[PDB]
């Protein structure tokens, strides 16, 4: 019971079952998503007609696409129900710039390792706001304030964050800001000139202000979520990585597997794939971090246009772990065990044939539950 | 009493225009823009000439300008009235961009329609499941609207 | 005040959330009880979406109502 034996096994029943990998029975399924789609349904004619129709064009049986919800699937199978709410105890460790911390973090045994990146999620408008206006529990946040003594930050939960500025200074850059459009605007427009006008250069001013404080506070948001698998093998260097994951409209575990993308980030090495990952976090180049965050993270194939345009990653961004060894013993035994209540509520020769059936049920407990819904005119 | 930026966007795209797109401020309302989007070569809507009408709100930049087709489309992201389904005019619009931005990502839309939710949209069912016959209603839809209506 | 999350699966948790807070809030403390990040939810209060820079006290929202989270989206 090989560390690559469960590697080959949760690739094989991913590819194969999707949905099906969660244990989730199909009437379940079926019940839960009527729920979102009976808006769909129309009420004039056959109403056995009307619900084929938007029970054909459900996606009910389709895997999630949710990297946080793919990455705490995987931890279930893997450690079990109980270790994996206990690894959830545990905080994430965020990386150097040379990753050096995770490096360490890997001794020679079979290891999960479970990435929270965030995305730094800084304020990028302002306000002038007379002090007898400013009500903190009630104004828009996210958001500096700039009043006539005092430049602060209002931050996501409540808390008032002061910046470190003289009263002469806000008083400066208060009665500089004038025009009417500008009292409630953007920190750092692109069109604004600071050579220009006298207050366009307060404009700018507060904004290598603010973005000098921004950098000592806490303003990071998760922005994707994956997990790897570290086998147990005879050290030299045969050891390698196989990271798993998903992304919001984008794939699924699935097609991350079918697209063997993870055999793609394996041959990286331990190091290569670690030293490119710290990487991501240090650069401030802004069309030469989106080459490695879609090198990384996008569908199998689409490394080259997952990062373009608007796409492109601009926000800076940090990347955190943490570890636990695994016992393949407990492992397969909850492989297998999915595959034996998959193999008995839903047997069949193909894995495409039983996943039919899956969705034929579904399907089933679906439309019996539309139709007793749409009673209700 | 128009803002300095949108005065300046406008002088920006009036002289470096993004290839394949027409875009002029209206003669009355510089918060108006005319647009006018070439067919993307290799896509079923190559050859034909869309017209959309794009509007600077009051809170702009802070928030996403509204665009919307004009001329009929057979599109998996643009519904009956003619709206984007993109992630720019939704939730994650960011005053870091700009119009030339939403310029480019619905030139960039027209060559790579993006999967969409199957209900409340025929042509997004039809797109993911019989491809080949909704490009086919592409073409049609893009000689019978897109062509000679400028 | 409790309010209660649901997904497609079946499994509903329980929150701790006042009217004063946001939908990014109330997707923060989805991320500390399941792990899942802001910017892969999208969260639906009975066919309406939440935007991310709204309250809990502009969406008519109330002390235990079940929010509907999604975790698959396609399009948007």
């Amino acid at each position: 019971k090989t560390g690559l034996h469960v590697h080959e096994k949760i690739k094989h029943m991913v590819k194969n079952y999707g949905t099906m990998i969660t244990g989730i029975p199909a009437e379940i399924l079926g019940q839960n998503e009527a729920e979102i789609s009976v808006g769909y349904v129309k009420k004039m004619g056959n109403m056995k007609e009307n619900i084929a129709e938007v029970v054909r064009k459900s996606e009910m049986t389709q895997p999630t696409n949710s990297a946080g919800k793919a990455s705490n699937e995987v931890c279930d199978l893997l450690l079990g129900t109980e270790g994996a709410s206990e690894f959830e105890k545990s905080s994430y460790q965020v990386l150097s710039g040379d990753g050096s911390n995770l490096k360490g973090s890997l001794p020679n045994k079979n290891l999960l390792v479970r990435v929270e990146m965030d995305r730094f999620n800084a304020p990028q408008k302002y306000q002038k706001i007379k002090r007898e206006e400013f009500n903190p529990e009630t104004a828009e946040k996210n958001k500096i304030y700039l009043l006539e003594d005092q430049l602060v930050y209002l931050d996501i939960f409540g808390k008032v964050i002061d910046l470190g500025q003289t009263s002469d200074t806000c008083h400066r850059l208060f009665n500089a800001i004038t025009t009417p459009f500008y009292q409630n605007y953007i920190l750092y427009d692109e069109y604004i000139d600071p050579e220009e006008s006298a207050e366009e250069a307060a404009m700018f001013e507060m904004g290598e202000i603010v973005k000098a404080k921004m950098k000592n506070i806490d303003c990071w948001t998760a922005t994707h979520s994956f997990t790897i698998f570290v086998p147990e093998s005879d050290s030299e260097d045969t050891r390698t990585l196989y990271p798993y994951q998903a992304y919001w409209t984008s794939h699924t575990l699935q097609q991350w597997f079918s697209g063997d993308k993870d055999e793609k980030l394996s041959r990286l090495g331990i190091d290569g794939y670690i030293e490119k990952l710290a990487l991501l976090g240090t650069t401030t180049d802004s069309k030469i971090r989106s080459s490695i965050y879609g090198e990384l993270f996008s569908p199998p194939g689409k490394e080259h246009v997952f990062c373009t345009g608007m796409n492109e990653k601009f926000s800076p961004l940090r990347v955190k772990f943490k570890v636990t060894e695994v016992n393949p013993e407990i492992a397969l035994q909850n492989l297998e065990e999915v595959q034996e209540f998959i193999d008995t509520n839903y047997p069949g020769e193909n894995a495409k044939d039983q996943c039919e059936l899956y969705k034929i049920k579904a399907q089933e407990a679906m439309t019996k539950q539309l139709e007793m819904r749409l009673l209700i005119e | 009493g128009l803002p300095r930026r949108i005065i300046k966007e406008t002088q920006r795209l009036l002289a470096e225009p993004v290839p394949g797109i027409k875009a002029e401020p209206d003669e009355s309302n510089a918060r108006y823009f005319h647009v006018v989007i070439a067919g993307p070569q290799d896509s079923p809507f190559e050859g034909g000439t869309f017209k959309l009408e794009l509007f600077l709100p009051e809170e702009y930049p802070m928030a996403a300008p509204k665009v919307r087709f004009m001329t009929k489309i057979y599109h998996p992201n643009v519904d009956k009235l003619g709206r984007i389904c993109l992630d720019i005019l939704k939730d994650k619009w960011s005053p870091a961009l700009q119009i030339r931005t939403v310029l480019l990502s619905i030139q960039a839309l027209l060559s790579a329609p993006n999967p969409d939710d199957p209900l409340a949209n025929d042509v997004a069912e039809q797109w993911k499941t019989n491809e080949a016959q909704a490009i086919e209603t592409a073409r049609a839809w893009t000689r019978l609207y897109a062509m000679n209506n400028i | 005040m409790q309010i209660f999350v649901k997904t497609l699966t079946g499994k509903t948790i329980t929150l701790e959330v006042e009217p004063s807070d946001t939908i990014e809030n109330v997707k923060a403390k989805i991320q500390d009880k399941e792990g899942i990040p802001p910017d892969q939810q999208r969260l639906i209060f009975a066919g309406k979406q939440l935007e991310d820079g709204r309250t809990l006290s502009d969406y008519n929202i109330q002390k235990e109502s079940t929010l509907h989270l999604v975790l698959r989206l396609r399009g948007c």
